[PDB]
């Protein structure tokens, strides 16, 4: 490459929409349709947050305030017949959870699904602000049970649910292993209080915790 | 020189940063009514003076529970469950003139801190001790306790863009005070004083202190907090 | 500059254009672009670095002009800081992933 | 018979192919600053007189880094790293009244030549011997060097419908001079004056040079550039 | 506190003694015709420190070929073979507040010396050495060069008395700098800038520096030419 003039004056992608804005696959999982009726290996779960990989989780922490709809389309595969139909069934933060593919919570009314058939576009499901606050908070600094119990740095105002998804089918002559992947997507972006970027790479999904780093990388002189 | 005074406490001053261009200011609804206290509250706290030697790595503070056995302020936190506040927070150094440093005085909102050795958690009280500081170190630490490495501050940043936070320099060249008003940053319009720190006071020196072997070998760093406009729950029946 | 209040001296800060060699003495960083930053009156020097793009750069070197002049009772050895920002505006176009995770 | 001068340069001058229709000019951010010398730069630099006998095939120049030992315009390429001008190019023949020929002065804006023998390329010093002209050849030639073949110029086009770029015929029946102006024809504003060579000002004898017994073996060919409107970066501080 | 800035060339200042209550000037015919360069030549340039110690008897330059290898202006010297400047001199001092000292900071046009054993002269190279300094000695020196003894500074006058010229103090106790401004004294309106030397810039110690044991064994004054209004001859043709 060589240097070239680079002769522009624009900022319109440095905004936190078109910064923030772009969908990125956060969930792959395997769910089965047949075979072992108390088994958890046949739907998925996905409790989304933004902390799942740590390209996405590194942009959503420059900033400690942010509300934003969310707007994901997952995209199913399948491997191995009729024509399947699946069920991706978002749970509030207030809402039940299955424990069995077979379960009653499937059917409850507050919890809206989607149901895609094979072969059509993929399904799209859009999840405004839940939270009971004002924004969610990348950070918090501080304790859910009071008096200084254990669970730090979860408050549960940054709580958007869950995703439940499964075949409809119940039951096929051989067995269909499905393949989801979730591509999540911020939508009408709002964040607040900048802060510095992440330097130390990601421990857990759960935590901040870190080794230490290095500031930069070093070189051999301070004048070289 | 102005000397400043809040209720009963009168400090000698000598430019403010004001936190994110906003001073604080009040909520301002029958289901919910916030109690102003006005009355003391807004005096000012002095802390405990701190000695800055040539080793001191740093210091930091989690309010608003630093202040939490400090007069009417530290015992409204008790009888109300909810409040917040705007932490006028002056700064001094007092050195002399042949002692030479630099001073980072920043307040960090929200700063979650790490524990020493991940895959736990720590106690609980290594995170504050109320009035007195939790001090840095210059290198890494190991133990149920806060990661307090200098140049990963607290949060796994770098220490040096620690500036993109309200700010302020101490450098003794030419100044010794400080001052930053902080406007009560946070999600909710009110939150309970006891589980959630609202900011961090870390005054961190990036030029380490020097003298020659006649000056006094260290330089007591004051702090003072003036919690204006805080605001509480009511009690009261509607 | 991070020193004493007493401490004075002269730092001559140089810059190259982003096709030049650096200067190898002080005498040929005096004959490009510099500024004679005195400490003893002012304790922060402020740059605008131009020509800053990608898609052979500059030089920030600094010299002694003079040594630091510094009174009995202060200490000799002193620290200078640094910092970097956008000068008026910046202009920035084609978003990717960062390579510093992995 | 028109006496130009510019600067510290005078020719003797005997109508103007304005290339593209348009006359050089300058770019016109604090961002990104240029410099316009106008002092000096701008006089005629002369060439070496190229002669040219009845087997002659033809002659290219490569600027802008023709000029790269001529002068001031050769020194600052050397200090600054970006750059754009307008080169006004004579070209004059001075052939005597018995002699008959004719030649296609054209520019070629972005004139990729191709190596001689194909799978390879060329050493870099094939394209450009600064001041000296590169000739071509009557026939094809093998090694790593530049297809020099007329007929087939540099480009792999045909030879005769060259005329398309800013040209001008020297009909040594009818005129002697010729005059192109080359308002730097690039895809960016300014560029580095070594890596691209913006245009290549080559002469092609199309009817060759004939004479009798008597006469002059040759005949002359002076070239004459003017390098209009050249900025070039900033070297200063904003 | 100014920050005066020239061309690329920027210094910080904390009054001017213009020289003979004139500033320079251009020296406004077809005959002869100056050439004014004012790009460039007029910029700061700043000459090597030169360390003060108890111990020093003074210094001298001999301009305008004291700058004979510095930037444009020592290559127009090479170019034109007549010129004329106006050389503003800024000396500061740069000491501490615990230093105490006393310097005369004189021009001196003309200054021709004498050789140090008489009844012959001095090699040419012991006047000037460019760019460094000519120190004087404390006591009478023997050989082929200048008498260069203080109380007779070079040419065989009282010191004390050398009052008279375009000056300046260096208190140490109360200012560092000082600045002149010298508008080209000589004879004929233009002169060669190798074959004669206009002024000598001599700096001389009256009152020694003293400290105690623990300030710095030196004070390092720093010296700063900015010619103005350089004007050559010219060399187009008429």
């Amino acid at each position: 490459q060589t240097r070239h003039v680079v002769n522009f004056h624009s900022r319109s992608e440095s905004t936190i929409e078109n910064f923030m804005g772009r969908a990125a696959c956060v969930f792959m999982d395997q769910y089965k349709i047949n075979g072992e009726e108390t088994s958890t290996d046949r739907f998925a779960v996905w409790t989304i947050n933004i902390r799942e990989m740590a390209q996405l989780r590194r942009k959503c922490e420059m900033f400690t305030y942010m509300r934003f709809d969310i707007e994901m389309t997952m995209v199913i595969t399948s491997c191995q017949m009729p024509v399947l139909t699946h069920q991706i069934m978002y749970v509030p933060p207030g809402g039940p959870i299955p424990a069995k593919v077979d379960g009653y919570e499937w059917q409850t009314s507050t919890n809206p699904s989607v149901f895609w058939t094979e072969g059509n576009a993929p399904p799209r499901i859009s999840i405004p602000f839940i939270s009971v606050g004002n924004a969610y908070s990348s950070f918090y600094d501080g304790w859910s049970h009071f008096t200084q119990d254990g669970t730090y740095g979860y408050t549960t105002l940054n709580a958007m649910g869950k995703l439940y998804i499964r075949h409809v089918n119940r039951s096929s002559p051989h067995q269909i292993t499905s393949t989801i992947r979730v591509y999540f997507k911020p939508k009408h972006i709002k964040a607040w209080v900048p802060r510095p970027p992440r330097l130390c790479p990601y421990i857990n999904k759960r935590d901040v915790n870190f080794v230490v780093t290095e500031i930069t990388d070093s070189r051999t002189s301070i004048t070289d | 020189v102005r000397s400043m005074t809040l209720g009963n406490s009168t400090i000698t001053t000598q430019n403010v940063v004001v936190g994110y261009g906003e001073w604080p200011s009040y909520l301002s609804t029958a289901e919910d009514q916030p109690t102003q206290p006005d009355v003391a509250t807004c005096r000012f706290y002095t802390l405990e003076s701190v000695q800055w030697e040539k080793t001191s790595p740093g210091w930091w503070w989690k309010f608003p529970e630093a202040l939490k056995n400090m007069g009417l302020f530290g015992q409204n936190m008790h009888y109300h469950y909810l409040g917040r506040a705007g932490y006028t927070i002056h700064v001094q150094c007092n050195a002399s003139k042949f002692h030479q440093g630099c001073l980072l005085v920043v307040c960090v909102p929200e700063a979650e801190m790490g524990c020493a050795d991940t895959d736990t958690t720590f106690p609980a009280t290594e995170l504050t001790t109320e009035d007195t500081p939790h001090v840095f170190t210059s290198d890494s630490i190991t133990g149920k306790k806060v990661q307090a490495a200098v140049c990963n501050a607290g949060m796994g940043v770098g220490v040096g863009n620690l500036t993109i936070f309200p700010h302020q320099w101490i450098n003794l060249r030419t100044n010794n005070s400080a001052t930053i008003v902080i406007p009560y940053i946070n999600s909710v319009p009110m939150d309970n004083m006891f589980r959630h720190y609202n900011f961090t006071l870390m005054i961190i020196p990036f030029a380490p202190l020097n003298f020659t072997d006649g000056a006094t070998a260290y330089v007591p760093i004051t702090v003072t907090i003036a919690p204006m406009y805080a605001e509480y729950n009511g009690l009261r029946l509607a | 500059f991070c020193g004493s209040a007493m401490a004075t001296g002269k730092l001559l800060i140089s810059y190259s254009p982003p096709g030049a060699s650096v200067p190898t003495s002080r005498k040929d960083a005096m004959l490009g672009t510099h500024i004679v930053w005195d400490i003893g009156l002012q304790s922060s020097c402020v740059l605008c670095v131009p020509w800053i793009s990608q898609s052979s750069a500059g030089y920030i070197t600094c010299w002694y002009q003079t040594n630091i002049v510094v009174p009995p009772g202060a200490p000799t050895s002193c620290d200078v800081l640094c910092f970097a920002s956008a000068c008026n505006d910046f202009s920035v176009r084609l978003l990717r992933d960062t390579p510093f995770m992995a």
